[PDB]
């Protein structure tokens, strides 16, 4: 079967997987409760999909999930909430204190007796499966027990499932808005994980899905719920590929094939096109090639880079709902002669396109409208160095005069570690800048 | 106010009878002032480049070219310093390294007596000055204390009583200082040698995964030299007192290097912070000596963390003010330990970071 | 379970822990008698934090009070929530300290530390999980400062990595109560910089100019202070007790908020305050909170923060509101004031939401600044100490104690080297030679 394991690490994880569960039990018509009239009324199909649920002998589904975090206080809201019977009463908590934005507490002080319950867990979760594809962890960067335990845990998995995929969809702290302090050393100290152990990172920024849905969706006073929901939404238009059937399926592999050229630059931007209000939804065509150029206006991007300033080098159409291929072909016809979309000369090809036939699901008490037709897009770009430089300027600003370091030293880290992850980080940047330059 | 500069100092051993009967890769490279290290998991990468003061090939012990005796270590730092020291101004010696690498060669030396480490020949060099210089006028005394620092906390090791924890006062007049610390006079390098084997008997240690017997505490051997002129005047007065340090600093340690928890956790993160402390103030002293010495403005006071561990603010007097610093670290060649002689480059990388290149 | 033991020593602290410990109880709904009589579940879903429970179902809160002078014991039981405290935990003397940090210190508080000491580890044995102290106090030099840096410093030694949190008074220029102020306020002012990891400065100065300016009250007594610092003392903690959108637990404002381990005295406040007659004319906002939080009358420091250069800032809100309209005024509060926040930070404002409000407010907030003038404050004490220590003034009260002279030396040398630490970051440029 096609089996996917979803590790949700920190606060932000949580509240994402919340929003991500909500939004795969209206799709599949699974009650918060675990059951499913549909089967019983129906006495067919398949709607007990293997890709994300585990059925039992009484007809109750089992989420392949699981919840991560040193504070109790966010996990027992799902224990006590509205979903405390889907998930399986192994929760994970560590009944202590916070990594307190300190990646040294998450990582190897802390983070430990805990990993291995983790660890047992997960492999309690593959020994049920069968044909396991890969892992979707969210996290977050910046926080400790997200940065500190999410390094752990990689490591830990691409010891034990070297083969299998392992995706991140991972926030990455803004230009200017933050919530906290020490937010840069935290990011940038994940930089080893979130390169050695990573197939594929996702990064999304809070600056840019605040300005998506104050502009697009004229909500003035949003919250982490419609982040988490349009978070949500993405994930769901990745992983549809391997529920629903449609035209032109593209499985994992075919995304790790098709939009990463070299190992070392596995990080792409994602979007999504059709994001609209109900008031909005009317007066609006949205044909196949309004949301394609839809996508890469570079207002509607999720993080706060202009690919203006870049090139593009591996992009990837996801299509849902009533679309043709023949649309797609002259949408992408009519993307490559505009002159702004600037590609490498090294990838004539240009694009990947995918086609599936089940439309979006409108979440009842949201905010995105009924549609037709949606895309989601993949784009690797030289752009992500910007989001990356401006980060590397602040770690410098607060380590010439090591501010907040004797906190991160004092629970089993050395200084000159620090220095390490900046130097990786900056070789980086150089490679990014190395993949954009013209062939001779 | 006067400063006081930094020397910063490397240096490499042999291949020990272990790593020789092994198949191990030397991994470091020296040029003039200049050090780089090359990763063994990755060899075709690139080295690592670091800049410092002196770089000391005490690689291959019958090597005729471009060796650095112990003799040589003494001339660049020790003779020079224990001059510095005669002239009436405090003086301080460092020593770092992880276990397996120096510290006790780099100090102490060999127990033939062939080749020694700076601190027997210091010693044998003060007294035969004091023996040389002594007329009928002159008058030198000589006393040594010998005490560590575990947990921020100060403890004796000459004195054999209950290992309570002393307590650190301030003069008004003659700075920091500790209390009921036992003081005693010395008449020869011998007493030097017995003071220091009886001290370092009673100091802390503890079994590691790094180490059966890994060093757990920071230690100093304070030696006070004080100088009498009776000249050919009506009022006879100590005309000068000066100290010099020698300090065994513990070696950096990781959490995953020692999983237990408890007891060896607090110590592991009491030396880090320590350590990160010590190289604060380090930094800050070179670039404060490096400024003046070439502008000649005093900016307003500048500042400097002397109150952030018990070790920075027990040598304050020693470090700055008027007095010369240096520090030797030491470096396995051994491929097994890269990740470990790397820790101990980057700290070397403090006080006054030399760029070149 | 993230809890905490709650200490109180003197006057001051007793009565500021009394009122806190009714706020506390109301919020949490109990009954002046122990019983729980609350409206939603969310009220005895953290309970642990602060109480024990007992057999009748009766909540007993994890409270010690210390004096050596008995009197201030018998006020508290003779009250509204007298009864609630165990009876055990009413450790006193029978002779008071004199306002002699000597007689505190050394003489009459060394006989008691032994069995306050002994309470507090039965007490810290029975939690399953400690996570740090919190001890209010005084330094007008009675038994708040003596006791109170003697078991800072006993417990330090014992629990060396739990947090450490106290809320201390200060002195004041224009409003004094004993002629030796200074001297004991120095010197437990030094303990308070070696032995502590949070210190929260409180001015009755600054208290009183918020009760006559802000509240606009005629007749201000020391419950509307103790009522003030309540609200302080358990917005600060909020975060430990009920749900968020994000959380702030203590130690991640440690971390956030010290930058060096030296600078750790903060200065609180509270917002909102609208003095009943003005409350119908006022939109209540998040740029309200926010416009009220950083205003410099709102202080409880009595230190213009216009004077210096913020460190760091912690903004703790409570109540149903959107993070993008925080997350919007705390970066515009910085980018319009830019030249009074440090800049070798590129942010400093930590912010923290929870989603249950206080019992009869919508949403509120609480400001924790860490800013270079608050070295005023200890200037001005400094000046003072000298202005007796250079005549001996009143010494011979002390050193017939045995405390040595030479002690006074060494906390005057440290406190002017913390100022000197403040003035460091204070200078608004860096490029002369
Ligand atoms: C607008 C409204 O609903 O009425 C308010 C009110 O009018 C004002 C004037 C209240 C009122 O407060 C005062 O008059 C006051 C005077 C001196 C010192 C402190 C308070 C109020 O008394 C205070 C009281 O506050 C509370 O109930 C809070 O929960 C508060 N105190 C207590 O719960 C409490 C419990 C037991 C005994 C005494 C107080 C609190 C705040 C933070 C954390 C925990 C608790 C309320 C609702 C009001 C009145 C009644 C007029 C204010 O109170 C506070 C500090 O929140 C002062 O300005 C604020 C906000 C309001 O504008
Ligand atoms: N978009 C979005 N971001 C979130 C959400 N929750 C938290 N974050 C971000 O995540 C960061 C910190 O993440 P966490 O590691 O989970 O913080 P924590 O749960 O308190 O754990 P510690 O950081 O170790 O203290 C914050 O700075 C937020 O900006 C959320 O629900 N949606
Ligand atoms: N805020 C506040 N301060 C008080 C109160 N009672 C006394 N104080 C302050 O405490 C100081 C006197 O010290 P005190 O507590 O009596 O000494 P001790 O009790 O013997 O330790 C004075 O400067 C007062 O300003 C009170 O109820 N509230
Ligand atoms: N010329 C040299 N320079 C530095 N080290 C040397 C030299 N010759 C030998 N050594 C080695 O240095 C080691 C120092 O001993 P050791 O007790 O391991 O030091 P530490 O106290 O750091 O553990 C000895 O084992 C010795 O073999
Ligand atoms: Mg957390």
């Amino acid at each position: 079967m096609r089996e996917c394991i979803s590790i949700h690490v920190g606060q932000a994880g949580v509240q994402i997987g919340n929003a991500c569960w909500e939004l795969y039990c209206l799709e599949h018509g699974i009650q918060p409760d675990g059951q499913m009239p549909s089967d019983k009324t129906i006495g067919g199909g398949d709607d007990s999909f293997n890709t994300f649920f585990s059925e039992t002998g009484a007809g109750k589904h089992v989420p392949r999930a699981v919840f991560v975090d040193l504070e109790p206080t966010v996990i027992d809201e799902v224990r006590t909430g509205t979903y405390r019977q889907l998930f399986h009463p192994e929760q994970l908590i560590t009944g202590k204190e916070d990594a307190a934005n300190n990646y040294a507490r998450g990582h190897y002080t802390i983070g430990k007796e805990i990993i291995d319950l983790v660890l047992d867990r997960i492999r309690k979760l593959a020994d049920q499966c069968t044909g396991l594809q890969g892992f979707l962890v969210f996290h977050s960067f910046g926080g400790g027990t997200g940065s500190g335990f999410t390094s752990l845990l990689m490591e830990r998995l691409s010891v034990d499932y070297g083969k299998k995929s392992k995706l991140e969809f991972s926030i990455y702290p803004a230009p200017q808005v933050s919530t906290a302090v020490v937010e840069p050393y935290n990011s940038i100290l994940t930089t080893h994980t979130t390169l050695e152990h990573s197939d594929c990172a996702f990064m999304v920024d809070n600056e840019a899905i605040y300005d998506i849905c104050r502009r697009n969706l004229d909500i003035e006073r949003p919250t982490y719920t419609n982040l988490n929901r349009l978070i949500s939404q993405i994930v769901s238009s990745i992983t549809a590929s391997l529920r629903f059937d449609g035209a032109l399926n593209v499985d994992l592999t075919e995304f790790q094939t098709n939009l990463v050229p070299y190992p070392r630059i596995h990080f792409p931007l994602a979007t999504y096109a059709p994001v609209i209000s109900a008031e909005k939804a009317y007066h609006e065509q949205l044909s196949v090639a309004e949301i394609t150029n839809a996508c890469f206006e570079p207002a509607n991007q999720m993080v706060k880079c202009d690919p203006r300033h870049g090139k593009y080098m591996a992009c990837c159409l996801l299509y849902r709902g009533d679309v043709v291929p023949k649309d797609v072909n002259a949408a992408i016809a009519t993307i490559k002669t505009k002159r702004s979309i600037q590609f490498v000369d090294w990838c004539p090809t240009g694009f990947k396109v995918g086609i599936n036939y089940q439309p979006p699901t409108v979440v009842p008490g949201g905010d995105l409208a009924k549609v037709q037709r949606a895309v989601c897009m993949l784009s690797n770009t030289t752009a992500i160095a910007e989001a990356w430089a401006r980060l590397d300027h602040k770690f410098d600003l607060m380590y010439a005069k090591r501010a907040f370091v004797h906190w991160y030293v004092g629970e089993g880290m050395e200084e000159g570690e620090f220095s390490e992850a900046r130097e990786d980080m900056a070789a980086l940047e150089k490679d990014y800048e190395e993949v954009g330059v013209d062939s001779v | 106010m006067a400063g006081a500069s930094v020397k910063v100092a490397v240096r490499v051993r042999p291949f020990n009878s272990r790593e020789m009967s092994r198949d191990s890769k030397c991994i470091i490279q020296m040029s003039g002032s200049t050090t780089t290290i090359v990763n063994p998991k990755q060899p075709k990468e690139t080295p690592k480049s670091f800049s410092f003061d002196y770089s000391y090939w005490s690689h291959t012990s019958p090597e005729d070219i471009n060796y650095a005796s112990q003799k040589q270590v003494y001339r660049d730092i020790g003779e020079e310093m224990l001059q510095h020291a005669f002239e009436g101004y405090n003086v301080c010696i460092f020593a770092y390294g992880q276990t397996g690498a120096g510290k006790s060669y780099t100090m102490m030396g060999k127990q033939e007596k062939d080749q020694q480490g700076i601190i027997p020949q210091l010693c044998e060099d003060l007294f035969s000055r004091i023996n040389d210089t002594t007329n009928d006028n002159m008058s030198y005394s000589v006393e040594v204390s010998y005490m560590e620092i575990y947990c921020e906390r100060v403890r004796d090791l000459l004195n054999p009583k209950n290992k309570g924890n002393l307590r650190v006062r301030e003069h008004p007049l003659l700075g920091p200082y500790v209390e009921d610390l036992s003081k005693l006079a010395v008449t020869s390098y011998n007493d030097i040698q017995d003071l220091m084997d009886s001290g370092n008997k009673a100091r802390t240690v503890a079994a590691t995964n790094m180490n059966e017997t890994s060093s757990r505490s920071h230690a100093v051997f304070n030696i006070i030299f004080t100088q009498k002129r009776h000249d050919a005047e009506t009022n006879i007065t100590t005309e000068k007192v000066s100290k010099i340090s020698l300090v065994d600093l513990a070696g950096s340690e990781r959490a995953d290097s020692t999983g237990a928890k408890g007891t060896r956790l607090k110590e592991g993160a009491n030396i880090n912070k320590s350590l990160t402390t010590l190289g604060k103030v380090i930094s800050a002293l070179a670039e404060m000596d490096s400024g003046p010495n070439k502008n000649k403005k005093k900016k307003k006071t500048d500042f400097i963390p002397y109150r952030d561990s018990v070790l920075t603010w027990l040598l304050r007097e020693n470090l700055g003010g008027n007095s010369r610093t240096a520090m030797v670290a030491a470096l396995s060649p051994a491929d097994i330990n890269y990740d470990e002689t790397l820790s101990t480059l980057r700290y070397a990388d403090r006080a006054k970071q030399i760029r070149c290149n | 379970m993230r809890e905490i033991v709650h200490i109180q020593a003197g006057q001051c602290g007793n009565q500021i822990g009394a009122k806190f410990w009714e706020v506390i109880s109301d919020e949490h709904g109990i009954d002046p008698t122990g019983s729980y009589h609350g409206d939603s579940d969310l009220q005895l879903e953290r309970i642990n934090v602060y109480y024990n429970e007992a057999t009748g179902n009766k909540y007993v809160p994890r409270a010690i009070l210390v004096d050596l002078e008995p009197g201030t014991m018998d006020s508290v039981r003779s009250g509204p929530f007298g009864q609630i405290f165990r009876p055990d935990n009413f450790v006193f003397g029978q002779s008071g300290a004199g306002n002699n940090w000597a007689k505190g210190h050394y003489t009459e508080g060394a006989e008691l530390v032994d069995s306050v000491l002994d309470v507090v580890r039965k007490e810290s044995e029975s939690c399953d999980c400690l996570q740090g102290f919190q001890l209010t106090h005084s330094l007008g030099g009675g038994t708040g400062s003596g006791m109170g840096t003697l078991l800072i410093s006993k417990i330090r030694e014992e629990y060396p990595d739990r947090i450490m949190n106290t809320f201390s008074v200060m002195p004041s220029p224009k409003v004094s109560d004993t002629v030796v102020e200074p001297y004991n306020a120095t010197l437990s002012v030094h303990q308070l910089v070696e032995n502590t990891d949070e210190t929260y400065c409180i001015d009755n100065e600054a208290l009183y100019d918020i009760c006559f300016r802000t509240l606009k009250l005629t007749t201000p007594t020391y419950g509307d202070l103790n009522h003030l610092v309540s609200a302080t003392m358990s917005g600060v903690t909020t975060c430990l007790r009920f749900p968020g959108q994000l959380n702030a637990d203590l130690r991640k404002l440690a971390v956030n908020m010290v930058p060096f381990p030296r600078l750790h005295f903060f200065m609180p406040g509270f917002a909102p305050l609208t003095s009943r007659g003005s409350q119908q004319y006022r939109a209540l906002t998040v740029p309200e909170l926010t416009q009220q939080m950083f205003d410099s009358k709102n202080m409880m420091a009595a230190c213009d923060p216009r004077h210096g250069r913020y460190l760091t800032v912690a903004a703790i809100f409570r109540g149903r509101m959107s993070m993008k309209e925080v997350d919007e005024q705390m970066l515009n509060v910085q980018n319009k004031n830019s030249s009074y926040f440090v800049e070798w930070i590129p942010n400093n404002v930590k912010t923290a939401v929870c989603d249950i409000p206080p019992r009869g407010l919508k949403m509120s907030a609480t400001f924790i600044g860490n800013s270079t003038a608050i070295q005023e404050l200890f200037k001005r004490i400094s000046e003072q100490f000298t202005a007796m220590f250079r005549r001996k003034a009143f010494l011979h009260w002390y050193t017939g104690e045995g405390m040595d002279e030479m002690e006074f030396t060494e906390a005057e040398s440290n406190m002017n080297d913390l100022v000197s630490e403040y003035q460091q970051y204070q200078d608004a440029t860096a490029d002369e030679q």
